[PDB]
Formats: structure tokens, C-alpha cells, sequence
């Protein structure tokens, strides 16, 4: 029993039985918003190609 | 319908326990990586006992005890018998045996006392062979063994002159009950012994596979010992086997737990010429001898099965 | 005294952060409007509670926390609810709209957007301290907010209060509660991500949770409210040290040194008891015996088969040392309790003579006496290979992973966080087994 | 995550769609004149989801390339229920050609219903996305309404799409050119939702005929189903709750592989009642309704949601047991694929029902149905000269077959695993 410790509120005590940066986060945020921006780009493309065909039609 | 799954293909026991379950018509076989098994018949290592018991709505049972290799090793076997006081470094029936490393107990390996002593002084290298009177041959041969007193004074069978160990199985249910099969088999040599003729792993001379049953062992323990094999040797195998697996069913038991476990032991015992039997090993993974199996495994079904999933005695219990 | 700044995030962290200010307020004689009349230094003090709530000219006791959500229904309960008048607009933050299951919405999406009103109404509540110890964090392991904002939240409080303590608890996935096949992905992504920033995480298994509600409450079918109650009751032991007088776990730092040995290996198992229901007292052995039993832990797992790093008793109620150290003496002779070799064999006990408080019209009946164990074993690693093995069996076949790439994460961030915790299973199993 | 905007184009678009609004009014206790007249605040607690504010208005538009359906839809039980402004009609017809929605006919009114989604869009506090009702097998809502979702993506990109999609039949069939029209579409489906629910009408005139004893299924009948079945699989958008309580929360949940997010509902009981009944029911091919025995492939993902008073224990339950009975039937590669909601208010008329709705692979089997139905015309190439005599060239029909054969495949794949 050692380190016992009393107060009015509780006490305590060991018992021991046997001895032995900011701008790489912002990088990786927008990096991850680049590649967001690009599939939405490579979207819009795709449906533009889309209307151009409809025009054709 | 109960679901099931199998996750080693070279166990006997466990082929035909499959092969028992699905003649139910009541169990169905799963792929071995499906989760949504009440039954587990597991891998020999590495049994991934942490999926067990997670699966809502599913009692789970697996065949094997976690923490059961501790009996089930040879080294293990000896610091368990030694470190337990229940057991005991003076254990009466077991051999004395040494744990030597190629902590080691080469320096305690009691050889020079004996010598000393002009008492018999054979000993036994294994691990997980070697005889010899001679402790630097062994000590040698080791470079995780255990070196243990061999057994110089066995009871030899006649005709003959010849060797023997007895095989038990014993089955522990998901509530630790502790089940001795009723038919145990000596294991024989078919050479006499000198001191092959020492290791009971002409044969088939005697009796068919070197396997003598319980009826036939019994009939000669009366015909030229005047005696029983329960008087003789049953009494201490069910001594054994019971303080062995009481010892470690604190560490092992799933009473409490999210999932349950049962397991079958073989255990191997030897009888001195004095009729002591002294324990030699337990098999985690025991197979069964021939004419043996449908029993065995049809009991595995009643009672260790069936009894956590009933449907729509063999053994003795050790109480 | 030195504060602690608590922080909840998520539909569970919110739920769970709601549940534990009410039974503070319930322990220290709070009431609802924030007075607290055995309180006689009025607008401030150091007193121990001080380091949860702050004091205002009017004597209103305010929670040192701040919530936030991304997605209003949930923080819009704490401000129309009973405790309501606790808090004041700048600790409650909600988005509109939520990070849908998904920790790469969560994290990347959502969390660039929103991350730097936290930071500022945190620096609010930093600026009212006069020596800051840390902070305490809770969340869902399988929520995208809980996941993926919780661990760009730690990594910018990493950069900004560097010298900090962090503690986390943590709400592990269990599929009779969960609301998400992907919980899996995000628990690995947000430990992977989060491992270097938290100093120690107590988990808890919403599976272990139930089963105790299900069998010692008696009640058929647990809700969130039942589970709260529930956890509140462990968090309170666990923070109790740092709201009352007491030698023992008196600063965050302290939870650190008396658990947590290897930085890595920092989550600890809290068993608790007795848990009775509302609808027969217990002694000083029982409950400890208590605490070696599966069936009382807050992850279920085998401590007999694995080795302990630590072990913390936290009683409170009516308990005097010497019957602590007989059931210790008792509990030892019968139990496989194991200590890795390079730790002493012994537990750290401390004890508050307040009972448990519980809440009015619980399910948990008052008791006499009670205990949290805080051990740092091994087999708590279970829970990762559990977990580990539900995220191998999905991204072989790289199922729902579309969703995280097309919130701008790479693949390769999954295999990442997984090799992560490959490494973390190992080692688990170097200090754990021979 | 609060508002959808629901659109219903063509004739079959519109006719289940008007049927839709009258079932969830009633659930809501909205009346024809949309003043709430109900005893329970779980009613009005997510109203918003579906109808903007004592009035409450369907945030709803109505399409069609001809006046006829709509004219009923006007005179109908909740016609004056709809905004006047949210309908949207052209005179010269579709003739059950996708190339005259598509590309023609519909390109002339498409701006005008954009227009109108906008302002619906705009006073959105957060948008959640589109549902749209459809047939595939004529032309307005198949070619028309496809365009739309073209055009929707372009605008709102990051929202969510949802179709209620009904897939011709021969046996239930107004046209021989149903065929070509859906195989136009379903490539149209594959690129632009994120959730469909396939809808078969055959399967909806067998459970009539077999399973209700209805000797002479009209429209009506196979609508009245569907409209059940929409309430069903709505539940969890529309009254408060945890699991799958929004459309992105839904898909994340529900689609493993973005293309393969083509679902089959199902609706219990259907008989001519308890937990276990409704349970066994809501598993069975019989109660399913794209008309694909999902026996015959394998569960991805599942979402059962049962509506009435019932022990939430026992539905624990049965759901459980039927896992833990079919486990050959959920891929083993997606742990805990099967969640379960719990609504107290019941479907009109029932103490109790369940919806199902599953991501099967063995759904293929309805696209190879069209396909073969697809490739037994467009071999002789005929009827095509009505597509041809709109701009379209044979190209895009083998481009279509193409596309189609390939949404096959990936089931396929997946279904061996
Ligand atoms: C639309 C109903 C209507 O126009 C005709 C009427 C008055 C009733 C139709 C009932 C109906 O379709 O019942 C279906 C089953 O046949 N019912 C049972 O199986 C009942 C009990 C079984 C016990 C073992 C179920 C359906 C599809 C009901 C739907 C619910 O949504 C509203 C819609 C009303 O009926
Ligand atoms: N114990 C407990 N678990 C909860 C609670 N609410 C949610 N969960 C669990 O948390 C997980 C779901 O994460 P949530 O916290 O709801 O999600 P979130 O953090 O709000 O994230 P998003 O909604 O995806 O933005 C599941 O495993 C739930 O069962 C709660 O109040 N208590
Ligand atoms: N101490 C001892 N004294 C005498 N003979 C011994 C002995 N230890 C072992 N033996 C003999 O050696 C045989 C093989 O020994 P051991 O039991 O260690 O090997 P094993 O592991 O192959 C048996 P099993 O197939 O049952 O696992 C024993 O059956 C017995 O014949
Ligand atoms: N279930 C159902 N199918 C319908 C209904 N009306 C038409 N259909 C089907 O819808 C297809 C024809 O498309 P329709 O909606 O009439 O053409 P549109 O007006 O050009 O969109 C065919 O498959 C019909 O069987 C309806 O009210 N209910
Ligand atoms: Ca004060
Ligand atoms: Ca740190
Ligand atoms: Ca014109
Ligand atoms: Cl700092
Ligand atoms: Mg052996
Ligand atoms: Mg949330
Ligand atoms: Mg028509």
C-alpha cells in the first residue's frame, strides 16, 4: 500500500502485488477540393457533349 | 435449421461430425468465411476466437477451448504442472521432466544426484526424440525441448514382453463438464523390450493395428494380474484427467462469455509395473481409432452439440 | 486548477454530451437554469468543478464545452431542452447539411467549410481559461461527422494548443444500433488519422451497451437514451477525478502516465458495476470481482487472454481501502490477471465517498457503492481485428469505395489507414503474447 | 438535407404520381384543399421533405407533351391540391417515341419545366434532390423525362436523383416499340440517377391476377399497388427516424458500385397478421415487383421498413431469422447488408405492412428481358423508321444495346464473387 492520499471528499492509493502543421493540413484539404473540381469539370464536359449530340439530332 | 462451418480439412473427427450433422437434415454447412455459423468447427491455429459471439441473434459454440494449448504443449504441460499448486512441482503422476531451451532449466536438470545416487538415470528428449543414460547426449541433441525421467519399469504385456500407452478421449461441454469416453485404446509395440520396442507411435501380430481394446486389456489384467483395469488404471486416469482440466478451468472456462466453447483431448497415459499410471501428454487434436470413430462422433453430437441445439450414454462422467 | 474543454461531435458525440452535463449538473447541485447555490464564491473560484464549468457575474455555472453537428436536429434538442439555459448560442454549431455516412464528406467536403468557426468558438472558451489543460472528445467511430470531422478537428488542435492534452471517447460500431453498412471504412479511416493526436481513447461498444441494458435493465429493446444513461454513468467515473478533490487522475496528463505506457496502445477497457435495474447491495468484493467479467466491460474481449499494461480501480460511494485490498488479495488467488514484465503487477485505486447519482426516472437504481476498472490490456485488440476484418471483406472488392473518391479522398488512403492498423494488431499482439 | 422536389412526366408518370400525393396526404393528414386536418405531430414533424407551407403544397411538377392526362389529374381526388404554375404541357404528343421526348418534341418544353424546377429549387432552404415518376415504354416520360435528368444533373450536379421507373412488359404493353424506348432510357438511368426503383409491370399484373384475385387488373388496380408501394419505400424520408432518413443516407447505404444502384421494391401483405407473416412475405419473390427471382442472384444491400404497431423485439427478430436462414442469398463480402426501420403510422387500411427494397443481382434479369426483346426487332431493324424520321441514327440503338449488355455483365460479376 503506498501514496495513500486522504481528503473529505475520497482517498486514494497503489497496491502493487509484484514489481517488474498548419499548411500540409490546408495542402491535403484542397488537393482533395482539386480533385473534387476536376470530376465536376470532367461532368459538365461529358454533358456538354450531350447537348452538342441533341443539337446534331 | 442450424448453420455451421468448417475450417479444417484433415480433421478425422471433425469430418465425420460434418457428415453427422447434415444427415440430420437439420444443419445446413455454410462456405468456411461466412459469419452466420452457430457452429464453428475451427482451424488447429489461429482460430480467430475474437469474431466469436458477435453475431446478433446467433448462439455461437466452437469446438476447440482457447487457452487449451497451455495443456496441450509439452513445455507448457510442465510449467503448468509445475507452477500450479494444485498440481504441483511434487505432481505423483507425472513424470519428473525439465524445460530446456537449446526460463531454462538446464541447471536444475537432479541427473547428478542420481548418478550419485547408482539410481536409475534414463531420460527422455522431446518437443512439440531421444533416449538415453547419458546427459550431455541429450543436452547436445537439443542444440524447445523437455527432458523427462523415462519410464524404465513399464508393464509389459504377454505374450510378448511388450510395451504399451493408453489413449483416453475426453470430451468438455460448453458448461465444463468433463465427459471420459468409455473405450480407451492401448497403443502397442509388437517388439519385445529391451533395455522401436520404446516408442508405441512385426506389426499387427497380436492384435489387429497394434490397438488393444479396453475388453481385451481387461480380460488379461484378470487372467494374469488378478485385477480390473477400473481398479488398476481407470480410478488414476480419472484422477488425472479431471485435476489437469479443473486446474486450468478458470483460465478457459466460457460460462460466462459472449460465445461458447467445447473441445475433445486425447490424453496419453503410461502404466509402470507397480500398475501406476503416470500421465505422458494431452493432444489437442487427437484422432480416433478406427472402429472407434461413428461412436466418438455421433457422442460429440449428443453431447456437446445437440445440448446448446436441440433437434426436433458413451461416457463417464467425471463429476 | 486548470480546465479541460470538452468537445462533441455528431449525432452520438451531441446525444452522449447532453446525457453526461445533465448528471454532472445532477452530482454537483447544478440546476437547470445554471445556478448552484452550495456555490458561495459568486462570478468565479478555483474550485474543482471549475475545471468543467466557468462562473458568470449572475452565478450561472456554464459547461466548458462546445457541440457541433452538420446537420441541425440534433444540437437544435440541446437548445430547446431542459438544459437549454446552460448554454449560450457560440458553443452550439450546426451545418445544414450532414456528411451522409461518409468520413471523406465529413472530413474533406464539409469539415474545409466549417472547420474554422470550430476553431474560433474553442479559442473562445480557450481565451476564458487561466491554465488549459486539454481537451476531452466525444464522437461516433461510424458517423461521417463523428468520423471524418472529428479527425481534422484533432489534427488542428495538434497544430494549435500543441503542448494539450487530448482524450477521446469513442462510440464503436455495433450493426443492432448502426445506421451504416460503411462503418467499418470510417472507424478505420478516423483511428488511422486520429492515433498520433489523442493521448488516450476510451472506447465503447454500443454492442456491449445494449446486452447490459438488454440483460441487467431488463428493458426489451434499447434506445439511444437507455445507452446514454448508460455511458454517462462510465464517462462521470472517469472524469470525476478531475471535478472533485481527490490524489488520483487529477489532470489529463495523469491519464496518460498511469494508462497509457506506449503511445500507440492507448486505449484503455472500462469495466463498471454494479448495473442494477430501477425495478440488494453489493459489497466492496463483489464489484470488484465485478470488473474481471466480460460481461460488465464496455468492449467485449477476453482479458485472460491477453496481458495488462495498467489497471485503475475508480470507486465511489461508501468504501474504505482495507476492504479494496481484500478483494484484491482474493480477486488475484482466482483470476488470470497478467501483467506484461515490463510493468509492476498493481492498481492504481482511487475513491470518491459520493455515491453514483442517477438520473430521475432512469433505469439504474441508486446503489451504495460502485467501481469503474480502467485497464490497458491487449485483448481490447480484438475490437480492431474485428473491425479490420469487416474492412477487408468490403474493400476487396473495393464496395461503396466510389463514394469516398468522389468526395476528393484518394484509394490510397484506404490501404494506408489499413496497413496502419495492421501494424497497430501487431503491436498489440508483440506486447500481448509470448 | 430537408427538401426533394418531385417531378412526374407522361402519362404513367403522372397517373401513379397523382396517386402518390393522395396516399402520403392522407398519411399527412392534408386534405384536397391542403389544410392539415390530422391527431398526431408526427405527421407534420418532416411535411417540409415533400410539401412547402395554414396551407401545405406538394412541391411537386407535372409534365406532359399532351394535356389529357393532366386535365385528369386536375378534375381527380387531390387535383387542386398541385401548384397551377407546376404544370407544365405541350400539345403535339410523344406517339411512345423517346426520340420525340428526347430530342424533338420535348426539347421545345424542356426549358419551361427547368424554369419551374428553379423556382421550386430556390426557396429550398437544402435541397436533397429529385424524385421523378416515369414509364420507360412511351415517350414523354421515358425520352422526356430522361432529358430532364440530364438537365437536372447539369444544374444541381451535387443533388441526388431518384426514380420510381415502370419497365414495359409485353403482357402488359401498349406498343411494340416498348422495347427500344426503355433500352434508350436505361442507359440514360445507369449514367444519371443514383437510385431507381425498377418497377415491373408485369409483375405488378401478376400480383393482381395470381395473388388478389383480380380477374380483369386495369391500370387503376397496378397503380394502386405502386402507390402503396411508393408510401412504403418513402417512410423513412417523410417521418422521423434514423436509418436511411435522407436520399444521399439512403444511396450510401444502398449502392456499392455506382451503376448498380437499379433496385427492386417490394410491398407485404399481399394476400387475397403478424410479424413473421409480414416478415416471410416481404422476402418472397411473390411480393416482389420487378419480376425477377432473386433466388436466382444475390443480395448487395437490403432495406426493409415495417410501418404499425408491432414489437420492435420480434421485428428484431424475424429479420435476423430470415438472414441467418437465406445467408446464400446476401453476398458474404458486405457485412451487415440488411437494415431495418420501424414507422408507428400504418398504410391506410392496414394494422400493419412492410416494404422491401433490394439491391439484387439478379435484377439482370430484366434487363436481359429487354434486351432480347430489344435485339428480336432491331435485327430486322424494324419500326425504327419512326426514330429515324426524328433525327436519330441506328448507331445510337447499337450504342444503347451496347451499354445495356454491359449493365448484365457487372451484375453478373458480382453475382458469382
Ligand atoms: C387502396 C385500396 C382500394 O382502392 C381498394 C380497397 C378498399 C382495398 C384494397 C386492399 C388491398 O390492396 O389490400 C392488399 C392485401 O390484399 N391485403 C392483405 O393482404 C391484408 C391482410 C392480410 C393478412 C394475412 C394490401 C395493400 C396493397 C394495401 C394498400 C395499402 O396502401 C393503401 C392502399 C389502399 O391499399
Ligand atoms: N451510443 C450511441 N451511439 C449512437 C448515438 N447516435 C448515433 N450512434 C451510433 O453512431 C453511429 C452513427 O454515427 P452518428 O454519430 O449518428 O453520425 P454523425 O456523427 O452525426 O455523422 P453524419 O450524420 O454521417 O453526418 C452508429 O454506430 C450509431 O449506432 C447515440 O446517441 N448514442
Ligand atoms: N517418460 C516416458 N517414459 C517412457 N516412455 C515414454 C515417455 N515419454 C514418451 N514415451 C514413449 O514415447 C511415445 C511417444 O511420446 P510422446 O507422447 O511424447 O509423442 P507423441 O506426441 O507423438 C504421442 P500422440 O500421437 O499421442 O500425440 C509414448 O507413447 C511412449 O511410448
Ligand atoms: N403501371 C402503369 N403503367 C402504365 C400506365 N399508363 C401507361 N403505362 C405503361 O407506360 C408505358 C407507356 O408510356 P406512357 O406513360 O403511356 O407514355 P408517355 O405519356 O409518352 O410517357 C407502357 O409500358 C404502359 O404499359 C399507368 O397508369 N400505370
Ligand atoms: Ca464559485
Ligand atoms: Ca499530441
Ligand atoms: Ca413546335
Ligand atoms: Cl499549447
Ligand atoms: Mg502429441
Ligand atoms: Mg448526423
Ligand atoms: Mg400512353
Amino acid at each position: 500500500v503506498i501514496e495513500l492520499n486522504k481528503c473529505t471528499s475520497g482517498q486514494s492509493f497503489e497496491v502493487i502485488l509484484k514489481p517488474p502543421s498548419l499548411e500540409e493540413i490546408q495542402k491535403k484539404l484542397e488537393a482533395a477540393e482539386e480533385r473534387r473540381k476536376y470530376q465536376e469539370a470532367e461532368l459538365l464536359k461529358h454533358l456538354a457533349e450531350k447537348r452538342e449530340h441533341e443539337r446534331e439530332v | 435449421m442450424y448453420t455451421f462451418v468448417v475450417r479444417d480439412e484433415n480433421s478425422s473427427v471433425y469430418a465425420e461430425v460434418s457428415r453427422l450433422l447434415l444427415a440430420t437434415g437439420q444443419w445446413k454447412r455454410l462456405r468456411k468465411d461466412n459469419p452466420r455459423f452457430n457452429l464453428m468447427l475451427g482451424e488447429r491455429n489461429r482460430l480467430p476466437f475474437g469474431r466469436l459471439g458477435h453475431e446478433p441473434g446467433l448462439v455461437q459454440l466452437v469446438n476447440y477451448y482457447r487457452g487449451a494449448d497451455k495443456l496441450c504443449r509439452k513445455a507448457s504441460l510442465v510449467k503448468l504442472i509445475k507452477t500450479s499448486p494444485e498440481l504441483s512441482e511434487s505432481c505423483t503422476w507425472f513424470p519428473e521432466s525439465y524445460v530446456i531451451y537449446p526460463t531454462d532449466e538446464r541447471e536444475v536438470f537432479a541427473y547428478n544426484r542420481r548418478r550419485e545416487g547408482r539410481e536409475g538415470n534414463v531420460w527422455i528428449a522431446k518437443s512439440s526424440i531421444l533416449i538415453s543414460s547419458e546427459a550431455s547426449e541429450l543436452l547436445d541433441f537439443i542444440d524447445v525441448h523437455v527432458i523427462q525421467k523415462y519410464l524404465e519399469k513399464p508393464l509389459l504385456l504377454e505374450p510378448g514382453h511388450r510395451k504399451f500407452d493408453i489413449r483416453s478421449w475426453v470430451l468438455v461441454d460448453h458448461l465444463y463438464n468433463i465427459y471420459l469416453y468409455r473405450e480407451g485404446v492401448l497403443r502397442t509395440s509388437s517388439e519385445p523390450y529391451n533395455s522401436t520396442c520404446h516408442l508405441t507411435n512385426n506389426y499387427g501380430r497380436y492384435e489387429e493395428g497394434n490397438e488393444m481394446f479396453f475388453e481385451e486389456f481387461n480380460q488379461y489384467l484378470m487372467d494374469a494380474l488378478n485385477t480390473t483395469l477400473e481398479n488398476s488404471i481407470l480410478l488414476q486416469i480419472k484422477h488425472i484427467i479431471r485435476s489437469c482440466l479443473m486446474c486450468i478451468e478458470p483460465a478457459i472456462s466460457t460460462k460466462h462469455l459472449h460465445y461458447q466453447s467445447f473441445q475433445l483431448f486425447g490424453f496419453d497415459f503410461m502404466v509402470d509395473e507397480e500398475l501406476k499410471v503416470w500421465l505422458i501428454e494431452v493432444n489437442g487434436a487427437p484422432a480416433c481409432a478406427q472402429k472407434l470413430y461413428a461412436e466418438l462422433c455421433q457422442g460429440i453430437v449428443d453431447v456437446a452439440i445437440s445440448s446448446v441445439f436441440p433437434l426436433a450414454s458413451i461416457f463417464i462422467k467425471l463429476h | 486548477m486548470r480546465e479541460c474543454i470538452s468537445i462533441h461531435v455528431g449525432q452520438a458525440g451531441v446525444q452522449i454530451g447532453n446525457a453526461c452535463w445533465e448528471l454532472y449538473c445532477l452530482e454537483h447541485g447544478i440546476q437547470p437554469d445554471g445556478q448552484m447555490p452550495s456555490d458561495k464564491t459568486i462570478g468565479g473560484g478555483d474550485d474543482s468543478f471549475n475545471t468543467f464549468f466557468s462562473e458568470t457575474g449572475a452565478g450561472k455555472h456554464v459547461p466548458r464545452a462546445v457541440f457541433v453537428d452538420l446537420e441541425p436536429t440534433v444540437i437544435d434538442e440541446v437548445r430547446t431542452g431542459t438544459y437549454r439555459q446552460l448554454f449560450h448560442p457560440e458553443q452550439l454549431i450546426t451545418g445544414k447539411e450532414d456528411a451522409a455516412n461518409n468520413y471523406a464528406r465529413g472530413h474533406y467536403t464539409i469539415g474545409k467549410e466549417i472547420i474554422d468557426l470550430v476553431l474560433d468558438r474553442i479559442r473562445k472558451l480557450a481565451d476564458q481559461c487561466t491554465g488549459l489543460q486539454g481537451f476531452l472528445v466525444f464522437h461516433s467511430f461510424g458517423g461521417g461527422t463523428g468520423s471524418g470531422f472529428t479527425s481534422l478537428l484533432m489534427e488542428r488542435l495538434s497544430v494549435d494548443y500543441g503542448k494539450k492534452s487530448k482524450l477521446e471517447f469513442s462510440i464503436y460500431p455495433a450493426p443492432q444500433v448502426s445506421t451504416a453498412v460503411v462503418e467499418p471504412y470510417n472507424s478505420i479511416l478516423t483511428t488511422h488519422t486520429t492515433l498520433e493526436h489523442s493521448d488516450c481513447a476510451f472506447m465503447v461498444d454500443n454492442e456491449a451497451i445494449y446486452d447490459i441494458c438488454r440483460r441487467n435493465l431488463d428493458i426489451e429493446r434499447p434506445t439511444y437514451t437507455n445507452l446514454n444513461r448508460l455511458i454517462s454513468q462510465i464517462v462521470s467515473s472517469i472524469t470525476a477525478s478531475l471535478r472533485f478533490d481527490g490524489a488520483l487522475n487529477v489532470d489529463l496528463t495523469e491519464f496518460q502516465t498511469n494508462l497509457v505506457p506506449y503511445p500507440r496502445i492507448h486505449f484503455p477497457l472500462a469495466t463498471y458495476a454494479p448495473v442494477i435495474s430501477a425495478e440488494e447491495q453489493l459489497s466492496v468484493a463483489e464489484i470488484t470481482n465485478a470488473c474481471f467479467e466480460p460481461a460488465n466491460q464496455m468492449v467485449k474481449c477476453d482479458p485472460r487472454h491477453g496481458k495488462y499494461m495498467a489497471c485503475c480501480l475508480l470507486y465511489r460511494g461508501d468504501v474504505v481501502p482495507k476492504d479494496v485490498n481484500a478483494a484484491i488479495a482474493t480477486i488475484k488467488t482466482k483470476r488470470s490477471i497478467q501483467f506484461v514484465d515490463w510493468c509492476p503487477t498493481g492498481f492504481k485505486v482511487g475513491i470518491n465517498y459520493q455515491p453514483p447519482t442517477v438520473v430521475p426516472g432512469g433505469d439504474l437504481a441508486k446503489v451504495q457503492r460502485a467501481v469503474c476498472m480502467l485497464s490497458n490490456t491487449t485483448a481490447i485488440a480484438e475490437a480492431w481485428a474485428r473491425l479490420d476484418h469487416k474492412f477487408d471483406l468490403m474493400y476487396a472488392k473495393r464496395a461503396f469505395v466510389h463514394w469516398y473518391v468522389g468526395e476528393g479522398m484518394e484509394e490510397g488512403e484506404f490501404s494506408e489507414a489499413r496497413e496502419d492498423m495492421a501494424a497497430l494488431e501487431k503491436d498489440y499482439e508483440e506486447v500481448g503474447v509470448d | 438535407m430537408r427538401e426533394i422536389v418531385h417531378i412526374q412526366a407522361g402519362q404513367c408518370g403522372n397517373q401513379i404520381g397523382a396517386k402518390f400525393w393522395e396516399v402520403i396526404s392522407d398519411e399527412h393528414g392534408i386534405d384536397p384543399t391542403g389544410s392539415y386536418h390530422g391527431d398526431s405531430d408526427l405527421q407534420l414533424e418532416r411535411i417540409n421533405v415533400y410539401y412547402n407551407e395554414n396551407k401545405y403544397v406538394p412541391r411537386a411538377i407535372l409534365v406532359d407533351l399532351e394535356p389529357g392526362t393532366m386535365d385528369s389529374v386536375r378534375s381527380g381526388p387531390f387535383g387542386q391540391i398541385f401548384r397551377p404554375d407546376n404544370f407544365v404541357f405541350g400539345q403535339s404528343g410523344a406517339g411512345n417515341n423517346w426520340a420525340k421526348g428526347h430530342y424533338t418534341e420535348g426539347a421545345e418544353l424542356v426549358d419551361s419545366v427547368l424554369d419551374v424546377v428553379r423556382k421550386e429549387s430556390e426557396s429550398c432552404d437544402c435541397l436533397q434532390g429529385f424524385q421523378l415518376t416515369h414509364s420507360l415504354g412511351g415517350g414523354t416520360g421515358s425520352g422526356m423525362g430522361t432529358l430532364l435528368i440530364s438537365k437536372i444533373r447539369e444544374e444541381y450536379p451535387d443533388r441526388i436523383m431518384n426514380t420510381f421507373s415502370v419497365m414495359p412488359s409485353p403482357k402488359v404493353s401498349d406498343t411494340v416499340v416498348e422495347p427500344y424506348n426503355a433500352t434508350l432510357s436505361v442507359h440514360q438511368l445507369v449514367e444519371n440517377t443514383d437510385e431507381t426503383y425498377c418497377i415491373d409491370n408485369e409483375a405488378l399484373y401478376d400480383i393482381c391476377f395470381r395473388t388478389l384475385k383480380l380477374t380483369t387488373p386495369t391500370y387503376g388496380d397496378l397503380n394502386h399497388l405502386v402507390s402503396a408501394t411508393m408510401s412504403g419505400v418513402t417512410t423513412c424520408l417523410r417521418f422521423p427516424g434514423q436509418l436511411n432518413a435522407d436520399l444521399r443516407k439512403l444511396a450510401v447505404n444502398m449502392v456499392p458500385f455506382p451503376r448498380l444502384h437499379f433496385f427492386m421494391p417490394g410491398f407485404a401483405p399481399l394476400t387475397s397478421l403478424t410479424v413473421p407473416e409480414l416478415t416471410q412475405q416481404m422476402f418472397d419473390s411473390k411480393n416482389m415487383m420487378a419480376a425477377c427471382d432473386p433466388r436466382h442472384g444475390r443480395y448487395l444491400t437490403v432495406a426493409a421498413i415495417f410501418r404499425g404497431r408491432m414489437s420492435m423485439k420480434e421485428v428484431d427478430e424475424q429479420m435476423l431469422n430470415v438472414q441467418n436462414k437465406n445467408s446464400s442469398y446476401f453476398v458474404e463480402w458486405i457485412p451487415n447488408n440488411v437494415k431495418t426501420a420501424v414507422c408507428d403510422i400504418p398504410p391506410r387500411g392496414l394494422k400493419m405492412s412492410a416494404t422491401f427494397i433490394g439491391n439484387s443481382t439478379a435484377i439482370q434479369e430484366l434487363f436481359k428481358r429487354i434486351s432480347e426483346q430489344f435485339t428480336a426487332m432491331f435485327r430486322r431493324k424494324a419500326f425504327l423508321h419512326w426514330y429515324t424520321g426524328e433525327g436519330m441514327d441506328e448507331m445510337e440503338f447499337t450504342e444503347a444495346e451496347s451499354n445495356m449488355n454491359d449493365l448484365v455483365s457487372e451484375y453478373q460479376q458480382y453475382q458469382d464473387a
